[PDB]
């Protein structure tokens, strides 16, 4: 069978400018397990981004954790990037700062 | 006899056969709980009752193995609670044995023996005796399923003795607990030893321990002829194989019988003997293999004119090559009492690998004339590593010793876990305590004595578990190069470092609230992580790393909200240890 | 309520190169405790776990019981020839009862669907699909494999539980409230979004709701996930009309609290 991922992106902590944080990429619900995901910087791809195991849920859909420590500011955007063999193009969510 | 349970039952007495079946029960089944284990040793006991009124009655015929295993498989057939012993349950005899002997458990999970005041043990003590006495064997039995079974009925008795007396004394407690803290500490050692000759025959055979009984009862009856020391080693063997097979009835009769041998032949054994053999039984046998050592004959010759010299060493050795190296070393220990054993089989086994090479060579004689400047070094090589030892235990003191040890145990065996290596430390730290006190020239032997048993108790566990071929190859190779073996072990350069992370550092709140030996266990834990995350890192490295860590846990335990000064700082222990250990 | 120890295994035909063909997750209720894949070769503690006080050969024994599990994975797909890809997940484990009980699940998946078990009564594996068929028969061929399974439900993931509960207490009885935040922001003309939103807590169960008046306003749309740390993150959403949001609040219920807080908007 096939799974499209469910994307959320959300801090560990609540944001404060110019306060260190992690920010989460969590892609969950998903079948293959093989997928790609980057964590972005205003467009750019972080390099120092880690993830938790690759694991799955009970109806044996994969989940996974990416995170990557983080200093927001007023002006900067952060999203999450993800592509899966179910997906035409890579979906992107962009971090809406606790405001849904 | 048509009935061995009646053989022994009457050769044993009572009181000792059901000591002994319940010593059995207990190590074969380590996780029965002692109100089932007192049930089935009474049936036996009963059971072998009817063989003594009458051989001839059913079953009386059967192997003490097919009785006792079809006892205990009344209740190991449940997976549940006994795991793969309910895969023995289903095996008849012999198989049947030598599956419950595989899965003796040398690491059983089981409670702390946490003493209760001594006016409680002596009101249980009082209350119901022989059931307190019975509970001590098996709580004794079950966590050394080893334990040298006819000495335990003599720990037991003097176990009874002390309560006898101190339970009547005016301070209890101080009456008690020493003789209490004499038996624990003298059983920590009978086991450990029991452990390595169990070892000894089972993984490496009769000839290997035979070779080990010469050399320790030569140096202890060195006016005994070597004939007189043979026999006694055949004795010693059947013994050991005896209580090694778990056929501990058998071993006790015949340790029995050995001891009256012994007392019925000092003349041709040893001149230190006749007081022990007036004791009881128990008392008996115990003293006879504590006695101390016979004087050696007053005027030995050099060993070079029989085992160097003579025109035909070649000869003697290609007629009877292990009699002629049994008496190479029975007449090198009764000359040597302060060598450690193993360092005698050291130099036995040296001197064989020459004789195999050279009397096959041109002219032997030429070939093996310096044979015994080989041995120089393996003197050499033991007294500069527990010199080494000892400096650094006198410098750093017990914690920090042990410390040191656990990094250089995580270099050689990094796929260890890190409660493995803690524990492997603290046993090899011990060395400190028991042998760098003494003289100096006790040092070497009771060190390669004591490092033969912890590295033994490390290898019949990595046996069953096995994670490094390194370990491995020291374990099976040679017996008598296992110490040698393990500390030639470099640091090992295949083990792929863990890598750091976010969550490298991880801890909650509960650390806050601990006792500083629990503290001391969290940063030998870290201390054992930080080397797999850099095998090769330095003393210093080390140190700055354990240093932050330290501080990392000072600051977050103060603070106003713990687990959120855990999940911020832990990343920031990560950062600065990675650039403590050069990354 | 009921503790777990599960195991999550996986395996696939086609790597990608340097990821591994098989990895496991062991889990102590909402906790993951335990990690092994087959390009490391050891089972390793996770997290807090790391600290344990546990006893010596644990976590040897760990490793040396799912080094198993991968070579039947692997040979799994031997049994199937096909083409492929394949993905084989199992689902391993134990769980805690009323008398000293334990009740053990073991159930595996194929290309994302369930297809087959372990029947603990027979010690065989067992499906209906062909697929089911094939890999069943190559496990049950295989010397030992079957008993080597019926150990690992029925005495070592018990026995592992039990070590956990004991040693391991610090760790799973571990409380962190949330840190909260309710802020709004506009929405489609004349109406506002109004989130609640919970920071890393600890147990995962947590209710927020919406207040206004005292009275209930509603749960609003949810949603929910990890942190690196096992802690979890959570929000709720509410749409109200614009120029409202002041009338309401957020309250939050966690084993973390006391009682229920209540939260009000940020400017």
């Amino acid at each position: 069978i096939q799974r499209t991922p469910k994307i959320q992106v959300y801090s560990r902590h609540p944001a404060e400018n110019g306060k260190s944080n992690f920010l989460n990429c969590y892609v969950s619900g998903f079948h293959p397990s093989d997928i790609e995901v980057d964590l972005l910087k205003n467009g750019e791809r972080i390099e120092k981004v880690e993830h938790s195991d690759l694991s799955f849920s009970k109806d044996w859909s994969f989940y996974l954790l990416y995170y990557t420590e983080f200093t927001p500011t007023e002006k900067d955007e952060y999203a999450c990037r993800v592509n899966h063999v179910t997906l035409s193009q890579p979906k992107i969510v962009k971090w809406d700062r606790d405001m849904h | 006899h048509k009935s061995e349970v009646a053989h022994r039952f009457k050769d044993l007495g009572e009181e000792n056969f059901k000591a002994l079946v319940l010593i059995a029960f207990a190590q074969y089944l380590q996780q029965c709980p002692f109100e089932d284990h007192v049930k089935l040793v009474n049936e036996v006991t009963e059971f072998a009752k009817t063989c003594v009124a009458d051989e001839s009655a059913e079953n009386c015929d059967k192997s003490l193995h097919t009785l006792f295993g079809d006892k205990l498989c009344t209740v190991a057939t449940l997976r549940e609670t006994y795991g793969e012993m309910a895969d023995c349950c289903a095996k008849q005899e012999p198989e049947r044995n030598e599956c419950f002997l595989q899965h003796k458990d040398d690491n059983p999970n089981l409670p702390r023996l946490v003493r209760p005041e001594v006016d409680v043990m002596c009101t249980a003590f009082h209350d119901n005796e022989e059931t307190f006495l019975k509970k001590y064997l098996y709580e004794i039995a079950r966590r050394h399923p080893y334990f040298y079974a006819p000495e335990l009925l003599f720990f037991a008795k003097r176990y009874k003795a002390a309560f006898t007396e101190c339970c009547q004394a005016a301070d209890k407690a101080a009456c008690l607990l020493p003789k209490l803290d004499e038996l624990r500490d003298e059983g920590k050692a009978s086991s450990a030893k029991q452990r390595l000759k169990c070892a000894s025959l089972q993984k490496f055979g009769e000839r290997a321990f035979k070779a080990w009984a010469v050399a320790r009862l030569s140096q202890r009856f060195p006016k005994a002829e070597f004939a007189e020391v043979s026999k006694l080693v055949t004795d010693l063997t059947k013994v050991h194989t005896e209580c090694c097979h778990g056929d501990l009835l058998e071993c006790a009769d015949d340790r029995a019988d050995l001891a009256k041998y012994i007392c019925e032949n000092q003349d041709s054994i040893s001149s230190k003997l006749k007081e022990c053999c007036e004791k009881p039984l128990l008392e008996k046998s115990h003293c006879i293999a504590e006695v101390e050592n016979d004087e050696m004959p007053a005027d030995l010759p050099s060993l070079a004119a029989d085992f160097v010299e003579s025109k035909d060493v070649c000869k003697n050795y290609a007629e009877a090559k292990d009699v002629f190296l049994g008496m190479f070393l029975y007449e090198y220990a009764r000359r040597h009492p302060d060598y450690s054993v193993v360092l005698l089989l050291r130099l036995a086994k040296t001197y064989e690998t020459t004789l195999e090479k050279c009397c096959a060579a041109a002219d032997p004689h030429e070939c093996y004339a310096k044979v015994f400047d080989e041995f120089k070094p393996l003197v050499e090589e033991p007294q500069n590593l527990i010199k080494q030892n000892c400096e650094l235990f006198e410098q750093l003191g017990e914690y920090k010793f042990q410390n040191a040890l656990l990094v250089r145990y995580t270099k050689k065996v990094p796929q260890m876990s890190a409660p493995t290596l803690v524990e492997v430390s603290r046993n090899l730290g011990k060395v400190g305590s028991k042998c760098c006190k003494h003289p100096e020239a006790k040092r070497m032997p009771c060190a390669e004595d004591y490092l033969s048993v912890v590295l033994n108790q490390l290898c019949v566990l990595h046996e069953k578990t096995p994670v490094s071929d390194r370990v491995t190859k020291c374990c099976t190779e040679s017996l008598v190069n296992r110490r040698p073996c393990f500390s030639a072990l470099e640091v090992d350069e295949t083990y792929v470092p863990k890598e750091f992370n976010a969550g490298t550092f991880t801890f909650h709140a509960d650390i806050c609230t601990l006792s500083e030996k629990e503290r001391q266990i969290k940063k030998q834990t870290a201390l054992v992580e930080l080397v797999k995350h850099k095998p090769k890192a330095t003393k210093e490295q080390l140190k700055a790393a354990m240093d932050d860590f330290a501080a990392f846990v000072e600051k977050c335990c103060k603070a106003d909200d713990k687990e959120t000064c855990f999940a911020e700082e832990g990343k920031k222990l990560v950062a600065a240890s990675q650039a403590a250990l050069g990354l | 309520s009921h503790l777990s120890l599960l195991y999550h295994l996986t395996a696939v035909s086609s790597p990608a190169p340097g990821t591994p063909a098989f990895w496991v997750s062991g889990w102590l209720g909402p906790q993951q405790y335990l990690s092994y894949n087959s390009l490391r070769g050891e089972a390793e503690p996770c997290g807090a776990w790391v600290w344990e006080n546990q006893v010596s050969w644990y976590w040897e024994k760990e490793t040396t019981d799912l080094r198993i599990k991968e070579k039947l994975f692997l040979e799994a797909f031997k049994a199937l020839g096909g083409k492929g890809p394949y993905t084989l997940q199992g689902l391993l484990g134990c769980e805690l009862g009323p008398d000293n009980t334990s009740v053990p699940t073991a159930k595996f998946a194929l290309n994302g669907e369930e297809f087959m078990n372990f029947d603990l009564k027979q010690g065989t594996w067992g499906g209906d699909w062909p697929e089911a068929l094939a890999i069943s028969q190559r496990w049950q061929q295989q010397d030992k494999a079957a008993n080597k399974e019926l150990t690992f439900l029925l005495f070592s993931c018990p026995h592992r539980l039990r070590e956990h509960l004991e040693r391991g207490r610090g760790n799973l009885e571990w409380k962190e409230p949330p840190s909260m935040r309710l802020k709004a922001r506009p929405s489609s003309p004349g109406f506002s979004v109004l989130t609640c939103s919970a920071f890393s807590f600890y147990p995962p169960e947590l209710q927020l709701r919406f207040l206004r008046n005292g009275l209930a306003a509603g749960t609003g749309q949810g949603d929910f996930g990890p942190n690196s740390d096992g802690s979890f993150h959570a929000s709720s959403s509410l749409t109200v009309k614009s120029g409202d949001e002041h009338h309401y609040c957020c309250i939050v219920q966690h084993a973390g609290l006391a009682q229920p807080l209540r939260v009000e908007l940020e400017s």
